[PDB]
Order: C-alpha cells, then structure tokens, then sequence
C-alpha cells in the first residue's frame, strides 16, 4: 500500500511504491480506482487511472494488485456491455440504482450467480492437457451454443480430476491440473493480460471473404475474414453506420463491438436494435444480440480508459478466436484511442513527436492491428478461428494526412476511404472509389472462382468504368461536355447510374439494408451488361441520344434493381435478375 | 476543393506562382474575349448588311 | 548488415541485403529519442537520424581485395507519399539513388508502378557504358526520360488547356506516354526482361518520333540503331 | 502431371540418409576431441585472473 | 589527466579537468581517441570525440594535448586521402592492413619516410626572415614542381642556419631561426590551427575567371579565381557532377576536394577516375591526382569529423594559396556540414534557431567562406594566390528556403541554383536560369574586353532572350499560343534551341565533358547570329514557318556545334565555327 503524491489530470504519480511493476494494475484512492503504472521514478510510480480523478487527496492509499490489466475471459461475455475495463454496465446499474457510473465500482466482470450447463470434453482423468486445449463446453445461449471452455494459455499438466456434466457457476471448480507436483484448480473462466496477445499455434493466410452486406465494400474493396480494415472519414461520413451494418449482417460467428470516444447514443441504439434483428445462422432465427458483446467507453468517460477498452475488446475477440469462431472486432475510433494516448502523453511530459501524438503511437497501432488474423487455435482438438479488425479512424479536420490515419494506412490491408462530399448529399456509403483500396482482391480469387467466377472480372470492369468516368467528369467540369464522344457519353451515363443505384446503399431501407453477395454479383452483372449492350449498340451506329430515349425503360429497370428484397431468397431474386438481363438484351436489340 | 499538393515551402511558392499565372491568364483571356466580342458584333452587323 | 558484411567480405559472397520498413526503423529511433527527451529534429525525429541512417546504409559496397559485395535495397515506405519527409529525404541524400513507386501509377494499374522520373541511379553512368551493355544504353535512357517528361507536361497541358491546342509534338508525346506507361513500364511478375530486350522495346518506343526530333540521342547511335 | 508430382514429394529417405553420414562424422569428431576440448575448458574455468579494473 | 564523467554518445563529458580551453584536442579513453573541448562547465569539460565512442567507461583517462585542431601543412599532401581530421587513409590501410579504419589510430598526416628534394631559396644565413617568407622549393610532383617551404606565419627572426640543397625527409630540421633569443628549428612541414585563417598581406579583387568548363556556368554565371560559389539543390540535380567537373577540368593550379557528409563511393569514384584524366597545365600532360588533394570524410564518420573536414580542406587551400597557387577548393555537402553542426548542437542542448539548425550557423558559414579571395601572401618574395570555394549545398526537400541555403546565399557571390524538374528530365547541368546569378560579371568585364570582347554583350543578349522567352512561354501556357507573333515564335524557337543544345551538356560524354571558353564563346556567337538572322529575315517579310523549313539545315548545324569536339584545338574548332557563320550568313541571302 503506497500513497498518492501528485494528481494532475488522468495521471497520478503515487509515491512510496517501491516494487511496483510496469503496467501493473493498482487501486489509487480510497474508492479503489483502477489504474496502470506508466513510469517508475524511484519510489514514485506514475499511474494512469481509468476513472475520474476528481476528489483524490495527496496521501490516499494506493494498493498494488500485482497483476497487469487482465480481462476476465469465460462464459457469459457474449450478450453483455462493458465499460472498457470489463465492468458489466447492467450489473453496475442494478447495483447502484443510478443512471450514472459510480467511481470505484468493483463488480465482477462476469456474472457469478448464473449457473451454466457444463458438458465435459474428450479429455478425462490422466490425459496430459496443454495450454489452449478444450476440456469442456458450456451452453451459453441458443445462438452461441457450446461455449467451449479452454485451458488457460501457459497452463499445462496432467488432468487429476474433471467435473462431471451438470450445472456450474464460474466460481465453482471445474478442473484440477497437476504440473510438477503442484495442483492447479481451474474454473469456467480465466484471466488474461490484455497487453499480451493470446497465443495461437500458427496463423494462416485469410481466404474467406467477410461479407459486409454493403454493395461497394463487398464488391469493389472486399475484406477477408481475418484481415485489418481501416475506415477514415470526417464526421457524418458513415463509419459508425458501416461498422454497425457489418456487425449486424456479417458472416462472422461473433462480434466484438468496441466504442472508444463514440457517443453513448450509438451504444443505446445498438442495445435497442440488435435484439430486434435476427440472423439465419445456426439453422434458426436468433437475435443478433446473442452473439455480440459491446465494450462501451464513451467520449465523456475517463480518457485513459480508451486504451483499456481497445485492449479488452481485442482480447475478447482473441478468446472467441481461440474457441475456433470467426470473430470480427469493430473498434469505433482508433483515432479516439490515439487522442487518449496524446492526452496521457501530454499530461506526462513526453516529446510530442508529430501533431502531439506520442512517438510510440505507430508501434501501438501496429501491435493492435497485428493481433488480428486467421489462426489455428493453440491446443487440441484442432480448430481454426479468425479476428477481423475493422476500425474506423476519425481524422482531425477531415484530412487523411493525420498521423493516426497515416499509421493505420501503413499497417492495415483494406482502406475504405470516405469522402465528405458524398457524405453530404446523402450518398452513403460515401466511399471514395479513387483512393480506397483492398489488398485482399488477389487472395479472394480462390473464393470468387469457386462460387462466383465472374465476380473479379465484373469488379475490374466496374472499377475501370468508374476511373474513366472520373477522368471524363474532370475534363468536362472545366471544358464542358460539348465535345465528348458517344462512348464517353455512355461511360458517363453508366457510371452516374452506378453511383446513383449500385454504389449508394440505403442501409436503413428494407430493400437495401443488406445486399448479400449473390445479389451484389447479379446487380454488377446487370449494370455491366447494360454498359456493354449500350456500347455495342452505339458502335453498331445508333445515336446515343435516341438510344437513351428508347431504352429509358431498361435504364429504369436496371436502376430499380436495388429494390428487390433479398428476403425473397437467392432463387427468387436471381430469377427476376435473369429476366432483367433477358428483357434488357431484347430492349437493346429491338431499339437498335 | 483543394489541389492534392504536399504541404511544403517549395509547394507553397509553386502554388503562389500558379495563382499569379491564373489571375494573369484570367485577365488576358477576358480582354481577348472582349476584343473578339467587339469583332463578332461588327461581323454580325456586316453579315446582316 | 553485419551478417551481410561477414558473408560478403570474410566469405567472399555476393549478398543482396533487403531491408524493409526503414520508416518503421526510423519510427523506433523517434520512440527512443522522444523517451530520452533529446532535442528533436524535423517531425520529432532525432537530430542524429541522418547519422544513424548513414551508418546503416553505408555498410554496402565493394571492397579492395575481397571478391564479394553487398547490394542494399532498403524498402522505404514514405509515410504520406511525400518525398520531403525527413526519412525519405535523408535516405535519398545518403543512398546512391532511389526507386520511386507512384500511387498515381498504381491507381492507373501499372505494375511495377515505378515512377521513373523521381527514381535515380547514381551508378548508372558508370554501369551503363559501352562494353558493359550496349553502346546505346545511356542515350536511350536520357531520350526516354526527356520524352516522358514532355509527355507529362503535355498531359498537364491537355488537362488544363483544350486538347486541340496541343501541337503535333505534344500529341506524339502523349502517345509516347501512353505506350511507355502501358507497354514499357507495365511488366507483370515473372516477366524477366533482359537488358537488351528492354533496350529493343525502348527503341520501338522511340521509333514513334522522327530521327530529327530525337535530340538526346547522339547522331552515331541514331544512325546505327534507328 | 499429377502422377509425376506425387512421386517428387515422397522422396525423403534419400535426403535423410544423405545427412546420416554427416551425423556420424560429427559424432566421430566429438568422440575424438572431447578429452582435449573439455580439458582446456576446465583449465580456463579453474584458472582465473585476479585483475582489477583498469580505471 | 582527467576522467570521463559522462558519454551519452559522441559528446563525452570529462571531469577533473582544470585549465582547459575551448576547441582543445584532448585524448579521450585508453585508445587515445581525439576530441575537442567545446564546453568547460567548471571542472567538467564537454568533449566532442572525432572517433566512435563505444566502450568508453566512466573513469578512463582524458589528457589535454595543448593545441587546437591543427593540420600538418607541408610537402607530402598532393595525392593522399585524408579523413575528417587529417589522417592518411592510404597510410592507415597500409599500416593496419584492414578494410576498416582502426579506432584511435595515430598515423602522421605526412609521410616521414619519403626523402624530399630540397633547394634553398634566395634567403641566406644571417638574413632577417619574416613569417610566410619562402626559404626553399621542394619538388613534389610533376605538376607541383616547386612546393615552396614557407616559414610558418607568426614566427619570425634572423636565420642562423639553413640546410644545403639535398634530399631531406619531413622530420629533418632545415632552418634555425634565432628569433628573440630562443633559437627555434623549422623542418619541412609546419602545423597550423584550422579555425584560424592563415594570414595574408592584403586580399585583392579576384579578376581572372575560374573556367568551370560547363557552358551554363562559364557563360551566363561565371566564377573568378578567388570567388565563392554555391550549388544548392535536392539529392540528384548534379551538384556532385558539377563539383567533379570543376575538379577535373579547371584553371586552378591546385585543388582540395572536401567530401564532408558524402558517400564513400563518391570518393571511390574520384580516386578511380582522377588518375585517368590528364591536363596540359605543365609542360606535359600529367595525372589529376598529382594536383588534387581529397579530404574525404564519408557520411558514416562522426559528425565532429564532418565539421572538421571543411576547415581542414579550407586551410590546406589557404596554404597552397600562400604558396602562390591559384587553388579552387570544392566543398561537398556544406548542408551536411550544417547538419553535423545541428546534431552537435542538439546533443549539447543548445536551443536551435532556424529549422533546427543552430543560431551560429550563419557565423560559421561566413567564417568559412571569407577564407576565400585572391590575396598576396605575406613575406618575400611576393606572389598571388587564390582560393575559389565551390561549395555544394543540399537543402532538405529541395526548397531554397532552408537556413543553410539562405545563409550561404547571403554570404557567397555566385549561385548555381539547380531545379529538380530539370534534373529529373535529365536536363543537366539543370541550372535554374531564372534564379541563378553571378556577381562577378562586373569584375570580369575587364578580362572579357582583354580576351573575348563580345562575350559580355552576347551573355546579356542570351539572358534577355531567355527571360523574354520564359515570359512568352508563360503567356503561351495561359492563352493556348493563339496567333503568336512571328518574332515571338522566333524567340521561343531560339530559346528552346539554346536550352536543348547549349545549356544541356552531358558532362560524361567525350565531346561535351569540357567546353572551353573559346568554344563556348563561338557557340554563343553562333546562336546569337542565328537568332539575329531569323529576326532580320522575318522583319524583312519572310514567314517564320517557311524560313524554318528552309533553314533547318543551319539549325541542325548549330545543334551539332555542341557535338563539335574541343580536342581538335582552337585553330580547328574556331575555323569550323567560321564556316557556320558563313553558312548562316548564306541563308540570310536566300
Ligand atoms: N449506409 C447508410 N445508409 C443510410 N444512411 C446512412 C448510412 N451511413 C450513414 N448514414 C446517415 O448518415 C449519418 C452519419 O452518421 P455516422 O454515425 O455514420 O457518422 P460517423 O462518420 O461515424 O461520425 P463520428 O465520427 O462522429 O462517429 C447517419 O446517422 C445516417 O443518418
Ligand atoms: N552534367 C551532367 N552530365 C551527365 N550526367 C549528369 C550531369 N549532372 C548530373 N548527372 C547525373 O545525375 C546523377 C546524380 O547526380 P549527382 O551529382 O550524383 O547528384 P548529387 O549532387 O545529389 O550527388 C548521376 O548519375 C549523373 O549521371
Ligand atoms: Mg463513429
Ligand atoms: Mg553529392
């Protein structure tokens, strides 16, 4: 037990703490505020407390827990909301009877009263169990069934006794492992330091796509299950809506939605809407909320806790990855994590580096983004999981030259840039098709050739059409459109149609809330066939103005193809699309 | 609504030179347009006659 | 690099050192420099970052007596695609050239997207003479550089002023840019163009122009190869 | 092509036997010079130098 | 005998050292690493070590030498390679027998084993000798046929004994000066502090030009033997190529090629290329390395050596000036000297002033550049020397707003600004004609009236033509070149021809490596005559398009004038241009 020596903002230099470790978790103040040691200058030890510093007196005791900031992995995480340091907000509200979060609440990170059905695994007494091996599973909810119980990493030995099938709480003993003559008792849960990535046997090259549900993201700039993703853009661009839509309609088994610096109203919207929505996975209609946990650390919450929120979320994602699930972390603002880092650095006194962001910001972002990736789990039985980190960067001033944005672009593989010009005029997703890139298009050729062989060719054709139209619009905006060729006019019209109908997706409309991969492929086929038919008809000799006058009906049918509800199914929607191409081909031959 | 130019002193000077040249070209082309418009009005009168 | 030095000199091997993310190395230096609270240079980088980068880079070259060599190709990623950043600036000042990868060319779809104009090789003058390669290497390289610069200027002129205002030379230079970027620079992986084949293709590019327009080509080489 | 490809990857006994001579040579050299090398290491450890720092 | 109290990198802080003086060389460490005391904070004394501090412990002895940074001026330095201090790289390689530089090696700056032929001067025993006077003449090389053994400045007296003509080494005493009672002894060589300018009787106004060989420089932006020039530009741009062009082909009788903050392969290329080239300055053609000294300090050597090499080179050039030789020192990367200064200031903790550079950057650059200028060396016999300082500056990012570039621009008299746009298009020498200037044209009017009377008028005419064509090209870019005047098109075509065939020369090509003053004057006259003929013929009434179609042959001849080989001599080349003027005049009649 030390003492507080200096309190300046979210940092507390506590004296009389010889023996404190780096990033060692402490309890600053009489209310036992959660803090982590940053510097140790002699007996002094600077601490970044993860709570409100108002009211800390010089001389308050500071306890040394002895262990780093440790998330509490285990059953019960899946349908919950956390405060950044893994404090269940429901439990805080129920215990406090107040709409506020009291300073120093020490509620357990996981509900201890709830009894979980336990089904022992293939292991038994005498089997040599290794770190990360599955010695049982628990039924968490209807959607995430068999929440496999993993032996903690770096814990190894022979199984002395295993709990039989039944109902158990988290505090109850579940397993006893003997290592070098010392027995170790294991429960349903286990702690893990958030700073250190959870070990895996061997990471793998991600190849299965992450079906976002947005047309442009799923087609033009695809993302794989197990790859970092960056979403820069100013306020109102659509990063939060893109993230929420990805969490709602992704093919991932679980979601780790992390909000650092995001509004509390976004968290309220997610909590209100996710249970209403349902998924077709697992052979039944179950609420989305049953497979997504939220790490809520809003902007008015303590500054230092944003880093803890990021690390807690990524460690939960790593846990559900080691369970063999396809998880996708969604950090709401890596930029806000970096701004928290800048505030802590400025209060500490380190050198500002660039823009004031600390010099270690790039390394921290690189490590956090390297936590993600498809990997084989650590222990037997063999199972493969993946963590896809899709983090929305928030540049200052709406310019992609911010240090956070530059580091994120350097480290991530997929860059979904957002332009505020399209953020206005209600052109969501406001994806800037010129600067955005995806480096998984090469690896995704296997999946595309397996399922939709014409998908890469159609995507390339649409990309080159968009580039040609960008050049044409650039030249026209200064030199008018009185000298364009018929082919140029066709390109401009078809790309305007693509922007107005295909690329733009109203995520809050029933028809365009979720455009699946097959619908997106069919609509790309429709638009590309329209462009090709127009080009061929005009090259045959037909004037473009007369052709447009005659084929306005076909153009309207193509542009209204987004209204086809995917709820009808793949067979029904594809049946209408096949008739759309056949009618369009006929209406381009009769007109010509 | 801004050119994609990397912020630098050399870039700043180049853009100031570009702005001066753009203003000069604007004035010169407006004066040329005025002269050609006078010539075009004369040509229209001559065409009617 | 000390492993490379050992191999190349004490073992007489021909080492091809490939450093990647020298920008990340410089970021590590900045992290250490910031922690030490030393007086910082541009963008917070240490004032001795030039000396550290020079110590790393200058460990490459041939040595008298030894029959080995070190050929460094440090992959430097400019942070904001700006060559004026301290890391690329000092790296280009220390090293013997640079290969410039262009975001604009990558957007155009050219691989390798090597923007030849900012790229430089200070040893090209001595390594591309007669005997080592064909006698036309230097002249062809200079002529291609001049015509590609003229092509970029003509593209800017076409973008700003009307296309009809472009002269015959400007139109020919636009065509040269199109076929240089879309046929000469575009190579694809595994292509393996020999130096002589690349020179022949470059001549095919230069045969667009009349022999009168090719100023950078010496008259003897122009007569021999055109 | 598939039939020829399968045969190429199965070839590992020849590679294993090729190194088998090297292991025998290493074992022979060790068995020959163990006495000398261990004795000189013992001399070095047993005989220290009571040397004060120059400064 | 002090002791290191702190190291913290290249700047050790030795304690228990009283009586220290600023810029005094101490011997740091047990390996006797040399240094220079740069802050004396009481007993402690911050020291910038010129070698690699790695292993120096707290307690190692530091001893004060009792002398500032001094070079060993004398015979024996006309083909050697020196480090940032003055350490013979060839001797180091031949002694340590290693491809690296041994740490703390102590090799004499001059070879004491070579026996130098000595011939006494007019001074005899009993005469009153003054500092800077000549009392011998050592035959060093074929080019340097008489290395005058100058009496050290600030050392005078009455000659008590002089050695007779014979073969002497660098350690054998040659002269005994009575002085004020204390009979000193003077050998062949003599040391001199590098930060103290060598005394001169009186500096003069440099008149004769330094023929760089490059057409752009030697025609539009001339330099004089004794002038200070700068060649600022980003990496590339041909700063090093221009430096080596003035190193190989120049009117200077000696040269010190300083390479502070330069790649080792640059010095390797100099060492491999210079022995091949020959000049006929003496009676017969002799190699360049017989008149070239390399103060080569690679970029990986300590920043203190980068700081020291500039001063070592400038004081060697001052010595060869004091001998009466027209020297042209070529400093490489003066911006890297400034970067070494900035790094040293940062390690010290002094507050940077401009863009991170130290506040005294301008003062240091002025103190270094002011060492130039034509001057009469003190002492008899009288003889005139010159130190042209052709220093290359490499501003960060290619912007001429850098503090080092601004200070050098304010201090120097000539400025050969280079443009990255012209460099990347391979339009070397890539001289930015709009910004480049020379303040020595007013002085050089006299030499031009003496040798080539029409040169100043032609240079002014070409500058006016280039400026008018730049304005016309801006207007063309603005207004699409609609209905351009015939004279305007003539000026544009002539200036394009001038830029593509007179301001563009391959310094590595055999024909255009060196363009002499006479050849460049003839080419200037040919270009101006072509422009005047076109102007007059069109003013007569001829259409410019038809005139160009008819005179394409003359235009191609003027273009090939750059391909004319200067190796044929003045008589052949001047006659060839006489035909070109005759052909150009013939087209005027047609
Ligand atoms: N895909 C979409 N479909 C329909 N409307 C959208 C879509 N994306 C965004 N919008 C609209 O634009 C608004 C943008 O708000 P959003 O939460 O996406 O902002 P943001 O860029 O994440 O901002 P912040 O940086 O402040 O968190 C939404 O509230 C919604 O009204
Ligand atoms: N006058 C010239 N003639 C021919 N090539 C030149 C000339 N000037 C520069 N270059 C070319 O420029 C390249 C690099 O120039 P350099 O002088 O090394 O740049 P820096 O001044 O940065 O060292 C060289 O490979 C050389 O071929
Ligand atoms: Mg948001
Ligand atoms: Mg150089």
């Amino acid at each position: 037990y030390g003492a507080i020596y200096s309190v300046s903002g979210p940092v507390v230099i506590a004296e009389n703490m010889i023996g404190c470790a780096m990033y060692e978790l402490v309890k600053v103040g009489h209310d036992n505020l959660v803090g982590e040691v940053i510097r140790i200058d002699g007996d002094k030890a600077t601490i970044q407390v993860y709570e409100e510093t108002a009211g800390l007196t010089v001389g308050d005791p500071v306890l040394r827990t002895g262990k780093p900031l440790s998330v509490e992995l285990g059953p019960g995480l899946m349908e919950t909301i956390y405060d950044g340091i893994q404090r269940p907000l429901k439990a805080i509200k129920e215990e406090s009877q107040s709409i506020y979060i009291p300073r120093g609440i020490d509620t357990p990170a996981l509900d201890r009263t709830i009894k979980w059905q336990f089904t022992p695994g293939k292991f038994q007494v005498g089997d040599h169990i290794s770190g990360g091996d599955i010695y049982g599973s628990v039924f968490e909810n209807s959607l995430i069934s068999s929440h496999k119980i993993l032996l903690p990493p770096r814990s190894r030995g022979t199984i002395t006794w295993i709990a039989p099938a039944g109902e158990y709480t988290l505090d109850e003993k579940i397993l006893e492992v003997e290592f070098d003559g010392k027995k170790s008792d294991f429960t349903l849960y286990h702690t893990w330091p958030v700073r250190v990535p959870r070990p895996v046997t061997e990471k793998l090259s991600a190849d299965y796509p992450l079906l976002t549900g947005q047309r442009v993201l799923d087609a033009l700039f695809p993302c794989v299950q197990g790859g970092t993703t960056c979403i820069p853009g100013a306020f109102g661009c659509g990063k939060t809506v893109i993230s929420q839509s990805l969490s709602k309609y992704s093919n991932s088994d679980a979601i780790i939605y992390v909000g650092c610096g995001e509004r509390g109203n976004e968290m309220a919207e997610v909590l209100m809407e996710f249970p209403e929505l349902y998924t077709e996975m697992s052979g039944t209609k179950e609420p989305i909320m049953k497979r997504t946990t939220l790490v809520a650390n809003t902007s008015n919450m303590p500054v230092a806790a944003r880093e803890a929120s990021i690390y807690t979320g990524i460690t939960l994602a790593e846990y559900f990855r080691d369970q063999g699930k396809n998880v996708s972390m969604i950090a709401d603002s890596s930029s806000r994590w970096a701004e928290a880092l800048r505030e802590i650095s400025g209060r500490l006194g380190e050198m500002p580096a660039d823009q004031g962001f600390p010099a270690y910001l790039g390394a921290k972002l690189a490590s956090f983004y390297e936590r993600a990736g498809k990997a084989v789990a650590l222990g037997s039985p063999d199972r493969t999981g993946s963590v896809s980190i899709v983090a929305a960067v928030s540049p200052a001033g709406g310019d992609f030259s911010d240090p956070v944005t530059t580091a994120t672009l350097g480290i991530t593989q997929v860059f979904w840039g957002l332009d505020k010009k399209l953020a206005q005029r209600k052109h969501f997703p406001s994806i800037n098709t010129s600067v955005s890139y995806s480096k998984y298009t090469n690896v995704l050729n296997k999946f595309y050739d397996s399922n939709y062989p014409e998908f890469p060719v159609l995507r390339d054709r649409m990309k080159e059409i968009l580039s040609n139209a960008e050049e044409l619009e650039q030249v026209v905006q200064l030199v008018g459109k009185s000298a364009l060729s018929d082919s140029d006019k066709i390109t401009l019209d078809v790309a305007t149609l693509i922007k107005e109908d295909f690329l733009q997706q109203n995520g809050y409309s029933t028809y365009d809330a979720f455009c699946p991969i097959w619908k997106t492929f069919d609509m790309m086929r429709a638009f590309i066939s329209y462009h090709d038919e127009a080009q061929k008809a005009v090259a045959n000799g037909a004037n473009w103005s007369k052709l447009a006058d005659s084929t306005g009906d076909v153009k309207h049918a193509v542009s209204s193809s987004k209204f086809f509800e995917p709820s009808r199914g793949e067979k029904e929607v594809h049946g209408e699309f096949e008739k759309l191409l056949s009618t369009m081909q006929e209406r381009f031959a009769e007109s010509t | 609504n801004r050119e994609q130019v990397f912020p630098t002193r050399m870039t700043l000077g180049l853009m100031k030179t570009k702005l001066k040249g753009a203003n000069q070209g604007y004035s010169l082309l407006k004066r040329k347009s005025e002269a050609l418009t006078k010539r075009f009005r004369d040509i229209t009168k001559r065409i009617d006659d | 690099l000390t492993t490379a030095e050992y191999l190349a000199y004490q073992t007489e091997r021909h080492v091809l050192t490939i450093l990647t993310d020298m920008s990340s190395y410089a970021d590590a230096l900045r992290e250490v420099s910031a922690a030490r609270e030393e007086v910082p240079g541009r963008r917070g980088y240490p004032g001795y970052m030039y000396t550290d980068l020079s110590t790393i880079y200058e460990r490459a070259g041939r040595v008298e007596g030894r029959n080995g060599s070190i050929t460094q190709i440090p992959i430097l990623t400019m942070p904001n695609d700006d060559i004026t950043h301290p890391i690329p600036d000092l790296t280009g000042y220390i090293t013997e050239g640079q290969i410039f990868v262009d975001r604009q060319l990558h957007n155009k779809g050219i691989y390798p997207p090597i923007n030849v104009l900012p790229s430089l090789s200070r040893l090209m003058k001595s390594a591309i003479g007669e005997g080592m390669t064909r006698k036309d290497h230097g002249d062809v390289s200079n002529q291609l550089y001049a015509k590609y610069a003229i092509g970029k200027d003509a593209a800017a002129m076409k973008a700003v002023v009307g296309e009809e205002a472009l002269s015959i030379e400007d139109k020919l230079s636009l065509e040269f840019l199109e076929k240089f970027e879309k046929t000469f620079i575009t190579q694809g992986a595994y292509e393996d163009r020999t130096v002589f084949e690349s020179l022949d293709q470059a001549w095919s590019l230069l045969r667009i122009y009349p022999k009168e327009m090719l100023n950078r080509i010496s008259p003897k080489i122009l007569d021999e190869f055109y | 092509e598939q039939k020829n490809a399968g045969g190429v990857g199965e070839l590992e006994k020849k590679a294993e036997a090729g190194v088998q001579g090297e292991l025998a040579e290493i074992k022979k050299i060790a068995e020959k010079k163990k006495d000398d090398v261990v004795k000189i290491l013992i001399e070095t450890v047993i005989k220290p130098s009571a040397e004060v720092h120059i400064n």
